[PDB]
């Protein structure tokens, strides 16, 4: 797996491969990574596969819920929360390293981790599960304030598909979302649509 | 038909009240304390010559240094001796130490109004105790003398009697008592005091007497030794 | 494996005189190789005639004194009169023994008169065994102490002199020697002495400077 | 915990004449990986008291989340006292000491520093309930490569200015990114004084490398 | 007899238990509540029924959260534990959720609470009415009252206890929308000396607490000096 | 280390154990008895862990006497040994297993004798002759030689003594006594102790 | 009537006969009084002795270093709410190394109390308090109910003819906050003396003194150690 | 679980249940007992006669233990509970003192359990 | 540790040395070891220090209840019940304990080895503790029921001497004490240094 997320001015953008494994078999090639959590908030997971989809399930309910309740769209901040509450209470039980993004009209364009062992934090862009690694200079050194929501689908896409390229357990195609005010807007980049960088060959 | 917690206009206890009035359906017990030990002293109201004496006991010992007299409803006394005994047992286990008499009448005194019908546990006390108590002991203060009733509350007497004839039993106390009395003079009061309230005509088997002094432990006095008190009196 | 112990040092040591008794400590507390301060004395008072001292791990040892000095108000509450040196003494053996499958990992020595007016030393395992004692050294270098204390105080391996009786001032240079000795040579002991002497008038302090290497 | 997951490294502290400063970095590490590099490892209790964590960085945001709230809770009454930094100490002491003897540790060692009354107070408490104070602090390599330079200058000169402690702590801080391996250079000085709790940062420390051109 | 438990309704429908805790309060010396413009601002007429007690005891205003107030009328001691329950829900909305409770939530779950004593033979209802007040740049100035039935409204301007009628015909007097705070706690002390029955009751301790723009959306008591400013002009308007 | 021996014949059962009750290099008890009266036609012979043997036995032992006092009647052999199965494998599985091996002895007026072997995994097995321990390996070879169905109480005593003699020779642990039981139509006798 | 015998009925009235009842348990005990200066904080209590042979009934426990109590009403509620007292100062002393403020430990009182008078077969507490203490805000003087209200008060008498000691209380409280501790006891001893018939006195038997402040921790002056304050009520 | 209480004291200190209870106790059949000097014994009343009754299933005198027996007069349903708690008892007595009870100790056993029912919610 | 006793004509011999130790540490050169569980019982002790001294003060407990409750001493075969029973629920959970209750009651002098393996036996004589095999060896040569009572207290204390001589883990003093019929006697301490000086 390889997940990665990044604040813009208006809204987020998300990212994810596509790849389940077992040991070095692929058990689904095309997975879907980016699970909706409300309107318009979003998780990416990362690690178990049972346990990111036990825990998104859960959080689902518990935001459904408080968002009747108070009647008005939660905020993205409350949606990463109910993460960390979960994932740090269960840190012992579970495998769960998840990045939340979304937008609300309170605080805009947000992305929140929560690694591993149940911490939160709110960040520009972030970056998740093992294949990325393998990014973090990249990311590092490519990554600009200021960036269009059409300039962050670029990064995510490049980043993804380096980390792809060099992560035997991260792969298939792209899946990307950007969510904004106006809602959210899906996309799949797969085979030739996959951005390409050379093999160093002599 | 009200609860057991109710309270009255006047601000008592139904129940403790009721508790307070079982008390004088006792035998009278009477405890003096002097500065040589204390003396507890009880008739023992025998209603058939075919019921065996010495099966009534209505004095117990509690431990070496410390006596008990009861009044009132006395199958109700037991759970209260019994956690007596108990709690002494614990003081020494932890703290290698005897108890204070006052100490032993506080703990048995904290579970006096623990009754009730929708707190506690499946079959909890549905009640109070009918019953009162005179602990006669010999601890670090000197020789004491404590009383308490079913509301729980307690405190050291110079003399006090308990049961059926105890107005009556303390105006003759007051008559008597002085804080320079001998045991022995204690003990002869004691007995004169019961010979008066007495219904029956007292002699050696149809009254008790237990002593506590400084020097000796808790002694239930035996046939021949009430014998050679009852000729005086 | 979390281990939920470690040991912190400290050496611990308690002399019963005819009507005193000595309680004393050094104040390094170590880990691994490292000192935490060297300002932690393992002596607590707990009453006019009663001080405590203890070693071993220190999360232990806080906790310890703790239910010890909630125990001391609660007894006196139900009862009337401050605890003893021997009811306290009692008290602690149970105490420790409530954790016998997870023990507190502490060394405990009691310090005080008795009910005569005496000196009175206890000493303790972690888990609750305990007698009265003329003197007991414990902790890190209780091994270092404890003979010379035989020798010194018990007379021990001595022929033609005469058993006298065991005088402050001696008592107070005995007990400044062995510790100064044990610095020489247990890593764990050093930087100061803390000294406490109960008497009938009260317990006043001593301190005495060790070697901070 | 059992597995420490995102870790913070060393914290020092040093009392001086009207206060106490404590200094942290603000990298939360994954293992040898510097992952989270903007974090703050320091927390304003209340008025006159601070707090720094070494350890596992969820488990400190846990005691942030319920001694923040405890804070609170005596704000609303409203009633003339506060928890004192020594009761905060304790306050912890008690709570790390009973997460040990549950078998599940909160991981963390950390550093309390206040000032109350005309007392500068500082304060350690590590994760199995081993607590004291003294004139100065460092966990982690801290206490190795710290606490050595602290002590000394604190023994020719027990009573420091508040500039002369924060220079011994910038020293100190230098010497941590020249040899700890999980350190950062963007650390946060928080110091408490009689006008309450001051945070700063991010800040750098300058460094020389002069030695690079000393080996043949 | 109809009237004997909360879990029996009369044959018209109605609850007496609950109507008669609602007596309680009716009862009680009076509060009032005050929404405007940039906050909420509180008044309790407190009864002084020894001169033994000292200035402050027996408060009728608790902070429930550090941006939520709350005013109460009828036995207070039933008050003292909603004020507890009331704070227990804002603690623990704030560690499940993260953020400060909403006030409109924190009136609703309390109200269920309320609400869950007017049931059953077990329990008995509160004899308790109370007001919640808050201020925030996001949701402005909110008041809410709620009764021992468990009924939660929100108001801008509100009375509970003996003269709440006649405390409500004066509020209905004021354009509240338009004032700020440091206007109508002048306006709450008028309010309190005129309902006030200076031949039935012989004194009384004015108590005002606020929350709005000006304490930055926290509760607090009023301060002193203005307090003293505030009874100053109540007191000469009654001339 | 322990044995344990029954051989039942047409009307009878005889039965004996050890009287050694050991301890690491030593023999802290030589007059040990292992067997416990249930009822006056029923005895059962315990060994296994210390502790376990006799809080078991005298749990059954308490049981059977209650079953009597209750009912005015006693359990059968069979009934309890059944019984003491239940109990056992009830057990096996709990926080409380008992690791315990016995042999139930018993007459029954209308079945006859009756002996009984159990393991601690709770199998039960009636047999006409049967033994525990480790004893039991070099002596139930001596069994099956010389049993016959019609033995005569003589003979079970001769043939108890060929099988305890051999213990004497061939076994490594020092046993040198043994108590010796029958039960029959009049109840349980105590014959002599047979000793080396 | 078809309204007293359960706590959890209201009457048409809006009042709980329950909680009322419980609340003459405290009028019927014999008079306590409290009042502080300052620095002190001071309890005096009056001890009815069954007969002439009796001791005298306690009425003033300790419950910390810095907290002490007088009772009036049921003596076996007064020691369970002692005990709960008692353990919650323990509780602020092993967690947070400090004593329990007064405030706190009486609104921990008020909240315990309020709960049986609340569900169905439970009772208050037929006890009534005055609480005695010293922390970081100075002395205090508490009161406490069966209906679980409190009141901090500058002084405070409860118990039967407590009315007079109130009078007097009244009458001299202007003086309290700067009078010495021999003054303020002597005030407290005045009070009380007003709760007795015109033949009967105060006596070493009779009277129990409690006090804690800045410099003394909650001590009880009783029999032979009353006699200091007595002499000199000239 | 029913946890009302049951028995309770009413004005002048009695226990109506109980005294109720020795109402019931009195409409019993007659039992008597005699202690000899080496032997003791125990008789019965009746109850009914009735041919058609098999006598074995009716007696009112039981073993509790070997040296222990009871007769008993009132309720009898109440009677078999008791005497069966009483069985249970004396075993456990043997297994943790390794002697029969005495009389008396088994005598205070059901005395207090007696007791027991006069004092507890529900019974 | 070594301990030892035995029944004889004029009662039980009970017999102990005085050292505890932490490894090979030497903890305690006057340890008693012998517990007086009321004037006519006694326990002793071996293995865990606290452990023996806890169970045994409990034991002493619980037969003083049984005394107030029944009124009249309870047997030894019942107070060494108790103690088998207390302990069985903690077997496998590390106590180490080996004990002799040693008493004279309705059946005359009473003796019986318990331990926190679960064994609970009467017997004539018993040696416990890591010197008992060196205690038997000595006791068993002398024993007999018809001892005189002066050799009974020469061969208890000679044979925890030799354990004393050989085992490591034994020595200081040895406590010798006697039940009787009306009580038990404390009857000597001897150091094992003075002792030595007498068997040579
Ligand atoms: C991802 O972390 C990926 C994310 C997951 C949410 C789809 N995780 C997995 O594929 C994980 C192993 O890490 N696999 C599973 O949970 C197993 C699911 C099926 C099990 C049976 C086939 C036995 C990456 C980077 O780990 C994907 O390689
Ligand atoms: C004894 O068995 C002896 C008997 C005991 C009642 C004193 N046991 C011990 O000495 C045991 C052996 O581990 N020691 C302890 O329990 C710890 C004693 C105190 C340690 C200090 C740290 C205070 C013999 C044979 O084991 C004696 O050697
Ligand atoms: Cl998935
Ligand atoms: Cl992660
Ligand atoms: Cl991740
Ligand atoms: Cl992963
Ligand atoms: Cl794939
Ligand atoms: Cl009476
Ligand atoms: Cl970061
Ligand atoms: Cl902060
Ligand atoms: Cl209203
Ligand atoms: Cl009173
Ligand atoms: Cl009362
Ligand atoms: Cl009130
Ligand atoms: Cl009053
Ligand atoms: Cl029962
Ligand atoms: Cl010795
Ligand atoms: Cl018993
Ligand atoms: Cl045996
Ligand atoms: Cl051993
Ligand atoms: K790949
Ligand atoms: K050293
Ligand atoms: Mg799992
Ligand atoms: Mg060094
Ligand atoms: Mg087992």
């Amino acid at each position: 797996t390889t997940i990665m997320a990044v604040q813009f001015d208006g809204g987020v953008v998300l990212g994810a491969d596509s790849r389940t494994t077992t040991g070095s078999y692929i058990a689904n090639r095309v997975t879907d990574k980016l699970t909706p959590i409300h309107d318009r908030i979003f998780c990416c997971r990362s690690g178990s596969a049972a346990d990111t989809q036990a825990v998104a399930d859960a959080v689902t309910y518990q935001l459904g819920f408080h968002s009747i309740e108070l009647n008005e769209p939660p905020l993205v901040h409350t949606a990463a929360s109910l993460f960390k509450e979960m994932c740090y209470r269960y840190r012992e039980d579970l495998m769960a390293g998840i990045i939340i993004a979304g937008w609300d009209p309170q605080e805009g364009g947000q992305v929140y981790s929560v690694p591993m062992g149940g911490m939160m934090v709110r960040q520009s862009f972030a970056i998740g599960g093992s294949g990325s690694s393998y990014i973090y200079g990249y990311v590092d050194a490519t990554y600009r304030e200021g960036m269009t929501k059409e300039e962050c689908l670029q990064f995510t896409a490049n980043a993804l598909a380096l980390a792809m390229e060099r992560d035997g357990s991260s792969g298939g195609v792209i899946r990307l979302a950007a969510i904004a005010e106006s809602g959210v807007e899906r996309q799949v980049l797969l085979g030739d649509q996959i951005p390409k960088f050379a093999v160093a060959t002599l | 038909d009200r609860g057991v917690n109710t309270f009255s206009p006047e601000g008592r206890l139904f129940q403790v009240e009721y508790a307070i009035e079982a008390i004088k359906l006792g035998s009278t017990a009477i405890g003096i304390q002097t500065s040589e030990g204390v003396c507890l002293a009880v008739e023992k109201r025998i209603t058939s010559p075919l019921m065996e004496p010495s099966s009534i006991e209505k004095i117990v010992e509690i431990d070496a240094h410390i006596g008990c007299a009861m009044s009132g409803l006395i199958a109700d006394a037991k759970t209260l001796i019994d956690k007596a005994r108990v709690e002494t047992q614990n003081h020494w286990f932890t703290y290698n130490e005897t108890m204070t008499v006052e100490s032993v009448t506080q703990a048995v005194s904290n579970l006096a109004l623990q009754f009730g019908e929708e707190d506690a546990d499946p079959g909890a006390m549905s009640r109070p105790f009918g019953v009162a108590l005179l602990f006669g002991g010999v601890d670090e203060k000197g020789p004491q003398l404590f009383h308490m009733d079913p509301s729980g509350t307690f405190v050291q007497c110079d003399a006090r009697a308990i049961g059926s004839a105890s107005e009556g039993a303390q105006s003759s106390l007051q008559e008597v008592y002085h804080k320079s009395m001998t045991l022995k003079e204690a003990i002869k009061s004691s007995l004169i005091i019961l010979k008066q309230v007495m219904e029956e005509k007292l002699n050696a088997t149809n009254i008790e007497l237990a002593t506590v002094q400084p020097g000796q432990n808790f002694h239930m006095f035996t046939k021949e030794e009430l014998e050679e008190v009852i000729k005086d009196i | 494996r979390f281990s939920p112990y470690v040991f912190n040092g400290g050496t611990i040591l308690a002399i019963a005189g005819e009507d005193f008794a000595i309680v004393a400590s050094d104040t390094r507390l170590s880990e691994g190789f490292s000192i935490h301060t060297r300002d932690s004395p393992k002596c607590y008072k707990l009453t006019d005639k009663t001080v405590i001292g203890c070693s071993g791990f220190h999360g232990d040892c806080l906790t310890l004194t703790k239910i010890i000095e909630a125990r001391l108000k609660m007894y006196k509450h139900s009862n009337n009169k401050a605890m003893t040196t021997g009811a306290i003494a009692a008290m602690l053996s149970t105490i420790l023994y409530s954790r016998r499958f997870f023990p507190y990992y502490v060394y405990n020595i009691i310090g005080g008169l008795d009910e005569e007016g005496k000196g009175a030393v206890y000493s303790f395992d972690p888990v609750g065994s305990y007698q009265r004692d003329s003197f007991k050294a414990g902790g890190s270098a209780s091994a270092m102490l404890q003979p010379l204390l035989d020798n010194q105080v018990g007379f021990k391996n001595m022929q033609n002199v005469e058993h006298v009786p065991l005088s402050l001032d001696r008592a107070m240079r005995l007990v400044k020697d062995v510790f100064i000795s044990a610095a020489e040579r247990d890593v764990y002991t050093g930087d100061a002495l803390r000294i406490c002497i109960v008497t009938k008038e009260g317990i006043r302090e001593e301190t005495v400077s060790l070697r901070k290497d | 915990t059992q597995n420490p997951m995102v870790t913070g490294t060393s914290v020092l502290g040093v009392k001086f004449e009207g206060g106490v400063v404590i200094a942290a970095d603000m990298l939360g590490s994954y293992g040898s990986l510097a992952r989270f590099r903007n974090i703050s490892r320091i927390m304003r209790v209340n008025n006159s008291t601070m707090l720094g964590a070494s350890g596992d960085y969820a488990d400190f945001q846990y005691l942030k989340q319920v001694l923040g709230q405890m804070v609170i809770d005596e704000e609303l009454l409203g009633d003339g006292h506060s928890y004192s930094p020594r009761a905060i100490h304790s306050w912890l002491t008690r709570a790390m000491y009973s997460r040990r003897s549950k078998m599940n540790p909160l991981w963390n060692t950390m550093v309390i520093g206040g000032y109350a009354d005309g007392e500068s107070f500082l304060g350690y408490v590590d994760m199995l309930g081993v607590a004291y104070e003294a004139p100065s602090l460092a966990t982690g390599y801290g206490a190795y490569l710290a606490q050595p330079l602290l002590r000394e200058v604190l023994e020719k000169q027990p009573v420091l200015s508040q500039t002369e402690a924060r220079d011994l702590v910038e020293r100190c801080m230098r010497v941590l990114y020249y040899r700890d391996a999980r350190s950062y250079n963007r650390f946060q000085i928080a110091t408490v004084t009689e006008k309450g709790v001051e945070i700063e940062g991010p800040l750098s420390t300058e460094t020389n490398w002069d030695i690079a051109h000393m080996i043949s | 007899g109809y009237d004997l438990s909360a879990s029996t309704f009369s044959p018209d429908g109605r609850v007496f238990q609950v109507e008669y805790a609602m007596k309680a309060v009716e009862n009680s010396s009076t509060a009032i509540g005050i929404r405007c413009k940039d906050g909420v601002v509180f008044g309790v007429e407190k009864l002084v029924l020894s001169k033994l007690y000292e200035e402050g005891s027996n408060k009728r205003l608790f902070n429930v959260d550090r941006h939520v107030g709350m005013a109460v009328a009828g036995l207070l001691a039933d008050a003292r534990s909603l004020a507890d329950i009331a704070r227990e829900e804002a603690s623990n909305f704030r560690s499940n959720f993260g953020y400060n409770i909403p006030l409109k939530h924190l009136a609703d779950r309390v109200a269920m609470y309320v609400h869950a004593y007017t049931l059953y033979s077990a329990v008995r209802p509160f004899g308790c009415s109370f007001m919640l007040g808050s201020y925030s740049v996001n949701d402005g100035a909110q008041l809410y009252m709620i009764d021992p039935s468990g009924v939660s409204y929100g108001y801008w301007g509100c009375a509970i206890g003996k003269a709440r009628q006649a405390a409500k015909t004066e509020i209905e007097k004021l354009q509240m929308k338009e004032m700020t705070c440091r206007d109508i706690v002048k306006e709450v002390a008028k309010i309190i000396y005129i309902v006030h029955d200076e031949v039935k009751d012989k004194a009384f301790e004015l108590e005002l607490s606020w929350v709005g723009e000006l304490t930055n959306g926290r509760h607090e008591i009023v301060p002193k000096d203005i307090r003293e400013e505030a009874e100053k002009y109540a007191k000469e308007s009654l001339k | 280390m322990e044995y344990l021996i029954g051989i039942q014949g047409p009307d009878y059962v005889l039965v004996a154990s050890d009287r050694v009750a050991a301890s690491n290099i030593v023999q802290m008890k030589d007059d040990h008895d292992k067997m416990f009266k249930m009822s006056e036609k029923i005895l059962l012979l315990c060994v296994g862990e210390a502790g376990d043997t006799v809080q078991f036995a005298e749990y059954i032992q308490k049981n059977v006497q209650l079953y009597k006092m209750r009912n005015g009647y006693e359990l059968s052999p069979t009934a309890a040994a059944n019984f003491t199965r239940r109990n056992l494998a009830d057990c096996l599985r709990s926080r409380t297993p008992y690791h315990v091996n016995l042999l139930l002895a018993g007459y029954d007026e209308h079945e006859g004798p009756a002996l009984y072997y159990m393991d601690y995994l709770a199998a039960l097995a009636k047999a006409p002759f049967a033994a525990h321990g480790y004893g039991a390996f070099l002596t139930l070879s001596i069994l099956d030689r010389y049993y016959t169905p019609t033995i005569s109480r003589e003979r079970a005593v001769e043939l108890l003594r060929k099988c305890l003699e051999e213990l004497q020779k061939r076994f490594i642990l020092n046993l040198p006594t043994f108590s010796v039981r029958i039960i029959d139509k009049n109840g349980i006798h105590d014959l002599d102790n047979i000793s080396f | 009537n078809q309204y007293d015998n359960d706590v959890t009925v209201w009457s048409p009235q809006g009042r709980i006969h329950q909680i009322e009842y419980a609340m003459e348990a405290v009028k019927q005990g014999s008079a306590t009084v409290g009042l502080k200066s300052k620095t002190h904080a001071v309890l005096v209590a009056l001890k009815r002795a069954q007969s002439e042979l009796a001791a005298h009934q306690k009425k003033i426990l300790h419950v910390d270093n810095h907290i002490g109590i007088s009772i009036a009403g049921l003596t076996a509620d007064a020691r369970l709410l002692c005990n709960f007292m008692r353990q919650e100062c323990l509780d602020s002393r092993f967690v947070f190394d400090r004593p329990l403020p007064v405030s706190r430990l009486v609104s921990l009182i008020g909240s315990k109390t309020q709960i049986p008078t609340q569900r169905y077969g439970r009772r208050p507490y037929g006890v009534g308090l005055l609480i005695a203490g010293y922390d970081d805000m100075g002395p205090h003087i508490f009161q406490t109910c069966p209906s679980a209200n409190y009141f901090d008060c500058r002084a405070m008498s409860i118990g039967a003819r407590s009315q007079s000691a109130r009078t007097y209380l009244e009458r001299h409280m202007s003086e309290f906050m700067e009078c010495n501790l021999n003054e303020l006891v002597k005030h407290g001893l005045r009070a009380l003396r007003e709760t007795l018939p015109a033949e009967q006195d105060l006596t070493t038997k009779n009277v129990s003194i409690g006090i804690v402040g800045k410099d003394l921790e909650f001590t009880i002056y009783d029999d032979d150690d009353v006699s200091p304050f007595l002499e000199g009520l000239e | 679980s029913y946890d009302r209480a049951i028995t309770v004291f009413s004005p002048d200190g009695h226990l109506f249940q109980v005294e109720y209870a020795q109402e019931a106790v009195k409409k019993g059949s007659t039992a008597v007992g005699v202690r000899g000097r080496d032997i003791v014994v125990l008789g019965v009343e009746k109850k009914s006669v009735a041919k058609l009754q098999d006598e074995r299933t009716v007696r009112k005198i039981c073993a509790l233990d070997d040296n222990v027996c009871m007769a008993f007069a009132g309720l009898t349903a109440d009677a078999r509970i008791v005497i069966n708690r009483a069985r249970v008892e004396c075993q456990s007595h043997r297994l943790t003192v390794e002697d029969p009870v005495t009389v008396e100790y088994i005598t205070r056993y059901i005395a207090s359990l007696k007791q027991r029912y006069t004092q507890s919610n529900g019974r | 540790t070594t301990t030892l006793a035995f029944k004889f004509r004029h009662g039980v011999i009970v017999a102990a040395d005085s050292r505890a130790t932490a490894g090979a540490y030497i903890a305690s050169q006057t340890v008693k070891k012998v517990i007086e569980i009321n004037p006519y019982l006694l326990g002793t002790m071996a293995g865990g220090a606290a452990d023996c001294s806890f169970w045994e003060r409990l034991l002493a407990r619980q037969c003083r209840i049984y005394e107030l409750r029944n009124k009249e001493r309870i047997s030894v075969a019942a107070a060494s019940k108790l103690l088998a029973n207390m302990v069985y629920q903690y077997k496998g959970m590390g106590l180490s304990m080996g004990t002799m209750i040693c008493g004279w009651d309705k059946r005359g002098p009473g003796l019986y080895y318990v331990d926190s393996e679960g064994n609970r036996i009467s017997g004539a004589t018993f040696s416990v503790g890591s010197g008992s095999v060196y205690a038997y060896g000595v006791m068993d040569r002398g024993y007999s029921y018809d001892l005189e009572v002066e050799q009974a207290y020469d061969l208890a204390r000679r044979a925890i001497y030799q354990a004393t001589y050989r085992d490591a883990y034994s020595g200081g003093a040895v406590n010798l004490y006697h039940v009787r019929e009306d009580g038990w006697i404390r009857v000597s301490s001897d150091n094992v240094a003075d002792l030595h000086e007498k068997y040579s």
